[PDB]
């Protein structure tokens, strides 16, 4: 991002600590639901209790 | 009655304050009697819904 | 007329005399005049009575401070004609970057009024910022360029004695906003461009308008908020003792006072049938 | 007379019966002072009657 600091414009860089922080256009909610079922199927939780 | 209502043409109610003139002006046209509460936007949309 | 409970007649008429003295006196507010607050008498009478008396005092104070609030149209027309003259002078002035100069000149051109006090303050502030930026471009002294840090309001290129006099008179306007003295006028044309003199006169008139309007806004805010607080606490005290007179008093007090017409309506409602709810109040 | 106006109100206007009056009713006693000051509106009896109804309502309310 670009940010304002004392009347001047500075650029900001900071890491996305987690995968969900990615934009929805590049990481939509339905894709995360499908990946969550992926993790569930790995852990034999495909039908949850 | 025939004209847009100006603020002076609108009257506020006095519930339980013995409004003899208001009870005499019940079915007249010109003055409009209202409660002092004004509907908010969310309540407005819910009423319309 | 104002009538309240459990107080000697001489001090009531003295308080009325004080309110009649109002517009002639400096720093006019109950905040700056504790003598009127202490006249309500902490440790003079019971609680509900002192709250009622304070509410009545504040409500009459709001009534008259609304009544005396000036219609600034007389000096506002002077502001408008100064705007016209400033726009003409900037029209003839030979700026280098004529585009933005013409844009701000048109913004000054549009500034005519719409007889709403808050719209009054907004448009006079807009006229002031456009006049200041045009003046700064004319003298070519630097000007703001950053986002969200828009042009300030300042008397450009004037001497120190003039700005000191202006600041003193501006604080005087703040303290007593009812009577206004637009007499800080000694701009001379043997120094600085005539555009700078015109815009400085415009800035003076606009600062006068802004300061007086915002002072009245502060007074109205504090008066209505304290009215609300005193009314709510009085209702809280009255809720303890159910009775016909108590219920009537709570009903008349229940009105949400956040508008001037509401305050006047509550004043008339309280005054008209004072004989009814006075039964519930003990005189100490 | 004051009694003349009070009787005029409580019979012609309020249409109250004989068994109820300001002597026994404390709520009617205070309101009768206000109603006499309403010189006009005596032709609208029902408004006064309804007003008395809501006044005796607010007299006994618990909230």
């Amino acid at each position: 991002t670009h940010c304002q600091e004392n009347s001047e414009t500075v650029a900001l860089c900071t890491p996305r600590i987690v995968i969900g922080n990615l934009p929805d256009g590049l990481a939509p909610g339905p894709f995360h639901e499908l990946r969550t079922w992926e993790i569930m199927e790995h852990m034999r939780l495909r039908p949850p209790p | 009655d025939r004209q847009p209502l100006n603020p002076a043409n609108i009257e506020a109610r006095h519930h339980g304050v013995s409004d003899v003139p208001r009870l005499g002006a019940m079915d007249a046209d010109e003055p409009l009697f209202v409660d002092d509460y004004r509907a908010t936007d969310d309540e407005w949309t819910l009423q319309k819904v | 007329s104002l009538q309240f409970i459990g107080l000697q007649r001489r001090d009531v008429v003295a308080l009325v005399n004080f309110l009649r003295h109002l517009t002639q006196k400096p720093d006019v507010d109950l905040e700056a005049h504790p003598k009127i607050l202490k006249k309500c008498g902490e440790k003079r009478l019971h609680r509900r009575t002192v709250l009622f008396n304070e509410l009545m005092l504040w409500l009459g104070y709001y009534r008259e401070l609304r009544f005396h609030n000036p219609d600034l149209s007389s000096v506002l027309e002077e502001f408008e004609v100064r705007c016209v003259a400033v726009a003409r002078r900037g029209y003839t002035y030979p700026f280098g970057d004529r585009g933005k100069a013409r844009d701000h000149l048109a913004v000054l051109d549009r500034t005519e009024f719409d007889t709403d006090v808050r719209h009054d303050a907004e448009i006079v502030e807009r006229a002031l910022v456009s006049a200041v930026i045009l003046a700064k471009m004319s003298v070519r002294e630097t000007l703001v360029t950053a986002i969200g840090q828009t042009e300030p309001i300042a008397f450009v290129h004037l001497k120190d004695t003039e700005v000191q006099r202006i600041e003193e008179n501006l604080e005087g306007v703040r303290r007593n906003m009812f009577c206004v003295k637009p007499l800080d006028l000694n701009l001379d044309r043997h120094a600085n461009t005539a555009l700078v003199n015109a815009v400085n006169k415009l800035v003076y008139t606009g600062r006068l308008i802004m300061n007086v309007r915002r002072s009245w806004e502060e007074l109205e805010r504090k008066c209505l908020a304290r009215i609300q607080e005193r009314c709510k606490l009085l209702v809280k005290e009255l809720r303890m003792c159910l009775s016909f007179d108590s219920n009537y008093c709570r009903n008349i007090l229940k009105h949400a006072v956040e508008n001037g017409d509401s305050a006047d309506t509550l004043l008339e409602l309280l005054i008209e049938d004072f004989d009814i709810y006075v039964d519930s109040f003990p005189q100490s | 007379k004051r009694d003349e106006k009070h009787r005029h109100v409580v019979n012609v206007v309020l249409e109250l019966p004989t068994e109820i009056s300001e002597a026994t009713h404390p709520v009617l006693a205070t309101m009768l002072s206000k109603y006499t000051r309403m010189s006009s509106l005596f032709n609208d009896k029902c408004a006064f009657k309804l007003d008395l109804l809501r006044m005796v309502a607010v007299s006994r309310t618990r909230r």
